[PDB]
RNA sequence: AGUAGUAACAAGAG
RNA sequence: CUUCUGCU
RNA sequence: AAGCGAAACGCAGCAGACCAGGC
């Protein structure tokens, strides 16, 4: 079931 | 082929050879500036005396054989004289004309292609649409604006990335495109790019251009889009906004942000109305983003946001009822908070005043690659169900929770090198700047969050700070779940007169008082169609308007203030600038000001144009009766309180006596005429609630006094207060 | 490396108006300037020296 | 002479 | 003399 | 929301006697 976020302002992790 | 015969040739003198042979490829980047040229210290002299002479310009030496040493008029249009330092030959700018006049003519259709960025403005400024041009009492400030929007969906890695894969194909190294979007843009801009004979530079330089993103500090007062900021010289002026929409498609970011922005403004300005609803209503269909009317963008665009779902719940449209933080989607399924800011110290010794919610609540949170459900409370994390897709997913999805739920062991897991205050020591959003820093570095956030013992739930799996999953062990109420969550659906709402939108079982959804009290600024710039153009403007141009229309209309307020005080107080015109008093002081401010005109009133003479100019805006709330005295009235600004002395000149509010103009916020608002009926005669009558100032104090009636002590003076005492910067004065109560 | 150290310094500092320019310097010292006459008592007499 | 002003220019190096 | 130069 | 230099790498056993001791 793969859905959006709407707005988004994230990087990735480490 | 010719490189590797110039290459022998070179190879055959010696000294070339020797500096071929030692020089390294690391040692070329220092030589291949080893000049002797020192850069010109006042090039405007050196080109206009330059000029002059017969051969200033330096060409390839080609050109001697693609242009004659002379024209039909025998002028000279080139030289055999080698330029120092080089193998250019020395030419006349008469070779340039002629080049230019009858030179060799080749295609140029892949000019525009590898100038997109610069043909891009023509063809929108050609499309574009002008508007009337409004004067006005412009109000620019200065803040961060994009110069190059670049492509959203690439960084600068990415960027770089495609540029070095299709300018240089072969030096593109280790790297390798991971992208759909890298993919397409590299595909298209090869294609486009073919048989190109331009230099590659120019093409990479073009290239960067138009992809890297690039931002400068500008003083704005409209949109700060990049479609408008080129224009900005031409749009906002200092005393003049020109209505401008620039051509082509809009972003639907840059659309959904300035909508959020002007439903924002909207909803914080309405509250403070008498009819909140239907001057919402009013507002919305005079307001236009971009010169689109915001009755039509309502429709078409969901932008969830604590504002918006209000305006279009207003609207008759169906709302969502979430908001997106933290790129996930939060569905408040049930409970209900209350906003209230706290004082929090960080792991880094920093002091932030953070909007902690009270109340226990619920919400689903939709990611793009992970769905949870969420339950807290005031600063504390109840439970956590996460439903990642994958264990980079899980993790993001964690650290937005954690950072969501505020709670104290988070904020002390904060460490290293992070600010609260960009380069222009602006405030910034304290769970923005602390998102980013945990999502940079989690490792500390885990391991500072707390572990709790597992009760055994088929489907549902512990996860330790390592991220490796566990079934005795698990992060503090943090649980995964592999058999998903479940999604989005809009629910037709009711809005009563005061905002205060319901379900159909009566529930309150939205309310006014969760939007967010952040004077933002829109991408797109914001048009208002009304009387009071400046209704939905930010806190300064608010405040210099409002001042403004009181002196502009000071022939007639006089009047009203001096025989109906009661209806003037409730002019329209006074309803903005009650948006920026805060929520909690109003009714004080409205008493304390109500009262302080009274008296000035019933004491014949000492009228004072300045104070009553000063604090006219802050009587229109309702009255609250106190006992309070109120040496400042603190207004919001930005999220900084401004404090606006009631006796004396601040920088906020000030009165230049010389010129007789009254400036605010460092711009003019206007001069007062010279009134007969003023007569000051030194008694204030205007500054404390009760208490009149009879003028410089004599040391005989007290040595000094606070402002608060004085409430124990009973009746017709004199005494000494000091009150305002320093100025102690001599009092009487009544 | 001196001034590195010195500009890296100076970017955390509030009242240090060097490291920023053009418009972001005069940004700064109007907010900064602002916090500082906002932060004053309201009882106290302030005076600039230039 | 003049420019100009704390020291130059009023050509200089072959 | 002629050559070279007007930021070196 | 933000933003600067605007190749190649987890051992191993005697066994068989006899004695003393353990519940
Ligand atoms: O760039 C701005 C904003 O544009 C104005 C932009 N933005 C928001 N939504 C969208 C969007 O859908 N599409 C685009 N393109 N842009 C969007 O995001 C930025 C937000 O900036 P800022 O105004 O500083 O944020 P702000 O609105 O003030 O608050 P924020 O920190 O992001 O919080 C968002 C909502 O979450 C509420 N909230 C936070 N917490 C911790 C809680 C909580 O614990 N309980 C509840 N009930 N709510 C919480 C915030 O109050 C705010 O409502
Ligand atoms: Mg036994």
């Amino acid at each position: 079931a793969a859905a959006a976020a709407a707005f988004a302002a994230a990087a990735a992790a480490a | 082929m010719e490189r590797i015969k110039e290459l022998r040739d070179l190879m055959s003198q010696s000294r070339t050879r020797e500096i071929l042979t030692k020089t390294t490829v690391d040692h070329m980047a220092i030589i291949k500036k080893y000049t002797s040229g020192r850069q010109e210290k006042n090039p405007a002299l050196r080109m206009k005396w330059m000029m002059a002479m017969k051969y200033p310009i330096t060409a390839d030496k080609r050109i001697m054989e693609m242009i004659p040493e002379r024209n039909e008029q025998g002028q000279t249009l080139w030289s055999k004289t080698n330029d120092a330092g080089s193998d250019r030959v020395m030419v006349s700018p008469l070779a340039v004309t002629w080049w230019n006049r009858n030179g060799p003519t080749t295609s140029t259709v892949h000019y525009p292609k590898v100038y997109k960025t610069y043909f891009e403005k023509v063809e929108r400024l050609k499309h574009g649409t002008f508007g009337p041009v409004h004067f006005r009492n412009q109000v620019k400030i200065r803040r961060r604006v994009d110069i190059n929007p670049g492509h959203a969906d690439l960084s600068a890695k990415e960027a770089q990335d495609v540029i070095m894969e299709v300018v240089f194909p072969n030096e593109v190294g280790a790297r390798i495109l991971t992208s759909e979007s890298q993919l397409t843009i590299t595909k298209e801009k090869k294609k486009e790019l073919q048989d190109c004979k331009i230099a590659p530079l120019m093409v990479a330089y073009m290239l960067e251009r138009e992809l890297v993103r690039k931002t400068r500090f500008l003083p704005v007062a409209g949109g700060t889009s990049s479609v408008y900021i080129e224009v900005l010289h031409l749009t906002q002026g200092t005393c003049w906004e020109q209505m401008y929409t620039p051509g082509g498609e809009v972003r639907n970011d840059d659309v959904d942000q300035s909508l959020i922005i002007a439903a924002r403004n909207i909803v914080r300005r309405a509250t403070v109305s008498a009819d909140p609803l239907a001057s919402l209503l009013e507002m919305c269909h005079s307001t236009q983003i971009g010169g689109v009317r915001m009755v039509d963008i309502l429709r078409q665009n969901p932008t969830e946001e604590q504002a918006v779902d209000i305006c279009k719940a207003a609207m008759g449209l169906r709302i969502s009822s979430s908001f997106s933080f933290g790129g996930f989607t939060f569905k408040r399924t049930s409970g209900s908070s209350v906003k209230r800011e706290e004082e929090v110290l960080t792991g880094n010794l920093q002091t932030l005043k953070i909007r902690v919610h009270e109340g226990y609540e619920e919400f689903t949170m939709v990611g793009r690659r992970a769905t949870a459900i969420l339950r807290k409370a005031t600063r504390r994390l109840i439970q956590l169900i996460v439903s990642g897709k994958d264990e980079q997913s899980i993790a993001e999805a964690i650290i937005v929770a954690m950072v969501f739920s505020q709670e104290d062991c988070m904020i002390k897991a904060v460490r290293g090198d992070l600010n609260f205050v960009n380069r222009a020591n602006q405030r910034l959003n304290p769970m923005h700047q602390l998102l980013r820093h945990f999502q940079k570095d989690a490792k500390v956030l885990f391991q500072n969050w707390g572990i709790e013992p597992i009760d055994n739930v088929m489907g549902m799996i512990g996860i330790l700070p390592d991220m490796t999953p566990s079934t005795e062990m698990s992060l503090r109420g943090v649980r995964v779940s592999k058999m998903g969550v479940d999604s989005t659906e809009r629910v037709v709402v009711s809005i009563d007169r005061f905002l205060r939108v319901r379900d159909q079982r009566g529930n309150v959804l939205l309310s006014p008082e969760e939007v967010s009290e952040t004077q933002g600024t829109e991408k797109l710039t914001i048009t208002y169609s009304s009387s009071m153009m400046w209704e939905i403007n930010g806190p300064e141009s608010v405040l210099v308007n409002t001042y403004q229309w009181i002196i502009r209309n000071w022939e007639n307020v006089k009047i009203q203030w001096s025989q109906d005080p009661t209806m003037l107080y409730n002019k329209m015109e006074f309803e903005p600038f009650q948006s920026l008093v805060p929520k909690a002081a109003r009714g004080q401010y409205s008493g304390f000001v109500r009262v302080l005109f009274q008296q000035m009133r019933d004491v014949l003479g000492t009228f004072d144009t300045v104070q009553i100019i000063k604090l006219l805006p802050f009587a229109a709330a309702p009255p609250e009766q106190s006992r309070m005295q109120f040496s400042s009235l603190t207004v919001n600004v930005r999220g900084s309180g401004m404090r606006i002395v009631v006796r004396g000149n601040s920088p906020v509010f000030n009165y230049n006596k010389a010129t007789k103009r009254l400036t605010v916020l460092g711009k003019d608002a206007g001069a007062l005429m010279e009134d007969p009926d003023e007569g000051t005669a030194g008694v204030e009558s205007a500054v404390l609630r009760g208490f009149l100032i009879l003028g410089k104090e004599n040391k005989r009636y007290g040595p000094a006094l606070s402002i608060n002590e004085l409430s124990n003076l009973a009746k017709g005492e004199k005494a000494n207060v000091l009150i305002g910067q320093g100025d102690v004065v001599l009092v009487m109560k009544r | 490396f001196v001034e590195a150290l010195a500009r890296s310094i100076c970017e955390k500092l509030e009242q240090s108006g060097l490291p920023v320019g053009g418009n972001e310097k005069k940004a700064k010292l109007a907010n900064v300037v602002r916090k500082m006459m906002t932060n004053s008592q309201d009882t106290e007499l302030s005076f600039t020296i230039t």
